[PDB]
RNA sequence: GAAGACUGGAGUGCAGAAGAGGAGAGUGGAAUUCCACGUGUAGCGGUGAAAUGCGUAGAUAUGUGGAGGAACACCAGUGGCGAAGGCGACUCUCUGGUCUGUAACUGACGCUGAGGCGCGAAAGCGUGGGGAGCAAACAGGAUUAGAUACCCUGGUAGUCCACGCCGUAAACGAUGAGUGCUAAGUGUUAGGGGGUUUCCGCCCCUUAGUGCUGCAGCUAACGCAUUAAGCACUCCGCCUGGGGA
């Protein structure tokens, strides 16, 4: 659910969060943990090439199945976790081999079922299947462009694409964000919606829990000097005293299309958002 | 639901009158026996008679008119109604339209009209006018 | 305990070898789950009265059941608006 | 309730091997039935129309426990701490 | 003018009989009213949950041309 | 008040019946709109008359296919269900109430009910979706002495969904709830009994609803009249010249 705070302090005032309620075990499995450090955006030279970044909490990479071509065997739920490295939550899943691995958890998935991909999967919630063995209308997840490479396409928390029709070799899927795609009939997906749908309705309340993330402030461009933006400069406040409002680097920023014109991928979409 | 069966049978008299029925007949009680017997003693009604039945008997009542057909009783009140229940000492007896009517009171030596109950110095609950 | 009938149409274009081998499958999966069939009837080609799907005749299918805790009814409409040999279904008690 | 499911409970609490209407007998079926709604509320959280059925029950079922303390105390009191009442 | 199922002893009315059915709509196919065919109250409600029955399962047409 | 007894009140049992009563999940067909492609030429649309608007960048019309949302044609009925608001496509799951017959069972276990707790059309409010038609605000065209309107062309919130608020209406039968008594005539909904007849059908009686006409009675009158605004008993709510309010 979401937990609202009482407001004892001036920074807990307008704080929620979620309860983790789903959440099972405290604990991650030890042989499939990496080690991660930040960039803080600092390039392959050492520069500041993307802002806003650096100095959060520590974490460390869970390594997750995107590939699911584990065919054949009936694969267990064991627990359902937190990962720091994604919005949705994870589930292990350890097989009738002995082999553990992690994925992403659906929607409605619980510890004690029975997960199963490839070609003979029932179409419930968490088996993974090519897209031409799909039913038209189904809603799926973690949809992948090119066969063998995994899953990339619909994964956040929350978020959900849906099969819309056959063209022969391709699929038409609907994806998230409004958008009539074609793809492969060779490449998989994954049955149903994912995890964590609440995540979208927190509150975060203090400047300091942005902190914590790994965010550092925002200055606006018009409170610079001329030589920083083409936003600074002027006595007092000043409007956009420019035809338009501009980027850090020129380039406008409201409104301007940066799609490049002589896509390759054009002819694979039927119909934009 | 039933609250006061004294007032079913003064009120089933009345409308029995209005339509000028010959005769009715009610569920019985021991107190509604002296009441239609004691209105038998002046003439108020022509007959009555019990038929005895399982739950509580029944009880018809001939009533009574004169030759071309006019009203013997002309109006049936309750006085002492569930709600508030009136007492009477013993000069406190009224008079139903001055000695032409009577009134029917439960005095500790019974049922009895109230002429007799002035002569005994005696009161009780004041149950009926009836003229 | 409640009995239940079942009737659904399917595709015409397909083989005699191919239409039994749905019928004994839809009449499988009503098994395992908590009932006991007792009439599986065939009434045959038909003209269909509108142009439902791609298709225009159909054959028609008929099932009786004792069903007790109503799940093999759900089993079998979950199945059959996802099969392609199934055009149209119903269940009625009575 | 289903009907066998109610006689069981109408044997199991009958002052004598005949009577279906004794106070003893109504308490328990009653019980049993706002044992069962209580569930289909609890998940059907806007049914408010079936919600009032309920309240009918618990309204009736308290005019009886009423008239039994009052008749005879020694059946009241064996009643409660069978049924698990307060 | 008399009822037809009354008068015949018919209890039930089936939505797979299609041959009882065509009697009672019209010519586009749909449901005659009750004053025209003459069947009883009770029995012209079980007669339209048959006929709505039926169109579902393409035994009956919606609108016919 | 206390001790017992009874079954006409009330409730359970047993055998039937009807219903758009409620919540959840899924599915169907007409129709409007938009999109793509054939055919085709100069108008379409609109009004009391017009004009704005759409159309040669090829519309309106027409044939084929796709996407999406909302309401459910005939059945349909002073018909049905619910305490009221209200409930109309189909199927299934979970659930509430009512009517009829029987006389097995308990034996007054009942009625009303201030404070209290819940439900409660539409508009409106918060958060997340959805958005085809309709449409406050708004824009343009007409009408008019003027026209911040009626009329025409467009059109945003809203109307739809999930959860949480709000607590009002000509929320009306302008008629509080319970009980009993008091001429008839005639439709209709759901049952039961009897006579004719092989059935069907006709007739009579009876229970619970739903309409019309009318006697006594009531009313200032209009009118009500066994579904009382008649005759009675119990409990609750409310009123005491108009404006201010
Ligand atoms: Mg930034
Ligand atoms: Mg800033
Ligand atoms: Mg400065
Ligand atoms: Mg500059
Ligand atoms: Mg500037
Ligand atoms: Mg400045
Ligand atoms: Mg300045
Ligand atoms: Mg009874
Ligand atoms: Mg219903
Ligand atoms: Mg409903
Ligand atoms: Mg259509
Ligand atoms: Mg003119
Ligand atoms: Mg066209
Ligand atoms: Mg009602
Ligand atoms: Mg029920
Ligand atoms: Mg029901
Ligand atoms: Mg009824
Ligand atoms: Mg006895
Ligand atoms: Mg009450
Ligand atoms: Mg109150
Ligand atoms: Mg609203
Ligand atoms: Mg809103
Ligand atoms: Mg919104
Ligand atoms: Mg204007
Ligand atoms: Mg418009
Ligand atoms: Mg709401
Ligand atoms: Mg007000
Ligand atoms: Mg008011
Ligand atoms: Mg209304
Ligand atoms: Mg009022
Ligand atoms: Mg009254
Ligand atoms: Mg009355
Ligand atoms: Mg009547
Ligand atoms: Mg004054
Ligand atoms: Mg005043």
């Amino acid at each position: 659910a979401i937990k609202k705070y009482k407001p004892t302090t001036n920074g807990r005032r307008h704080m929620t969060s979620s309860d983790f309620a789903e959440i099972t075990t405290s604990t991650p499995e030890k042989s499939l943990l990496r080690p991660l450090k930040k960039k803080a955006g600092r390039n392959n030279q050492g520069k500041l090439t993307v802002r806003h970044h650096g100095g959060g909490h520590k974490r460390q990479y869970r390594v997750i199945d995107f590939k699911r071509n584990k065919d054949g065997i009936p694969g267990r739920v064991a627990t359902i976790e937190y990962d720091p490295n994604r919005s949705a939550n994870i589930a292990l899943i350890n097989y009738a081999d002995g082999e553990k691995r992690y994925i992403i958890a659906a929607k409605g998935l619980e510890v004690g079922q029975t997960i199963y991909s490839g070609a003979e999967a029932d179409i419930k919630v968490g088996n993974a299947l090519e897209l031409k063995d799909i039913p038209v209308g189904t809603v799926i997840h973690n949809i992948e462009m090119k066969p063998g490479k995994g899953g990339q396409l619909v994964r956040s928390a929350g978020t959900s694409a849906q099969v819309l029709g056959k063209e022969g070799k391709y699929v038409l899927i609907r994806l998230n964000s409004g958008e009539v795609r074609m793809i492969l009939a060779t490449c998989r997906a994954t049955i149903g919606q994912v995890g964590n749908e609440q995540h979208e309705l927190i509150n975060i309340g203090k400047a300091g829990r942005s902190r914590w993330m790994g965010k550092r402030p925002t200055v606006r461009g018009s409170v610079m000097n001329p030589n920083d933006h083409p936003h600074g400069g002027g006595e007092g406040k000043a409007p956009i005293g420019r035809k338009s409002p501009m980027s850090p680097w020129g380039k406008p920023t409201l409104g301007y299309k940066t799609r490049k014109k002589n896509n390759n991928s054009d002819k694979f979409i039927v119909r934009r958002r | 639901v039933m609250t006061d069966p004294i007032a079913d049978f003064l009120t089933r008299i009345r409308n029995a009158n209005m339509v000028k029925h010959d005769k009715l007949e009610l569920p019985a009680s021991k107190i509604k026996k002296e009441i239609a017997e004691i209105l038998k003693r002046e003439g108020f009604i022509r007959d009555v008679e019990y038929i005895e039945d399982d739950n509580a008997g029944t009880i018809r009542v001939f009533l009574k008119y004169g030759a071309t057909g006019e009203r013997v009783i002309t109006g049936l009140k309750r006085i002492s109604k569930p709600g508030l229940r009136v007492y009477a000492k013993s000069t406190e007896v009224p008079k139903v339209l001055n000695g032409l009517g009577i009134a029917i009171v439960s005095t500790s030596q019974g049922v009895l009209t109230d002429k007799e109950a002035r002569a005994k110095q005696v009161g009780g609950e004041v149950l009926a006018y009836v003229w | 305990a409640r009995k239940y009938e079942i009737m659904y149409i399917i595709r015409p274009n397909i083989e005699e070898d191919e239409k039994k081998a749905v019928v004994e499958r839809f009449d499988g999966i009503l098994t395992e789950n908590g009932a006991e069939i007792i009439e599986s009837k065939e009434w045959g080609k038909r003209r269909l009265a509108y142009e439902i799907n791609d298709y225009r005749d159909g054959f028609y299918h008929i099932v009786k059941l004792n069903a007790d805790k109503a799940d093999s009814i759900n089993e079998f409409d979950r199945l059959a608006k996802i099969s392609d040999d199934i055009v149209r279904h119903m269940v009625i008690k009575e | 309730l289903t009907q066998e499911r109610k006689n069981e409970i109408i044997a199991e609490y009958r002052v004598h091997d005949t009577d279906t209407g004794s106070p003893e007998v109504q308490i328990a079926v009653l019980t049993a039935e706002i044992n069962s709604l209580n569930e289909h509320v609890r998940v059907h959280k806007k049914d408010h129309h079936s919600y009032r059925g309920l309240m009918k029950m618990v309204g009736h079922r308290r005019n009886l426990l009423t008239y039994l303390r009052k008749k005879d105390v020694q059946r009241y009191r064996e009643l409660i701490k069978r049924l698990g009442l307060r | 003018k008399v009822c037809y199922f009354t008068s015949n002893g018919i209890t039930h009315i089936d939505y797979k009989d299609v041959e009882l059915l065509k009697k009672f709509v019209s010519e586009r196919g749909k449901i005659l009213p009750r004053r025209v065919t003459g069947t009883s109250a009770k029995y012209q409600r079980k007669l339209t949950v048959a006929i709505k029955r039926s169109r579902q399962m393409a035994l009956l047409p919606f609108v016919a041309e």
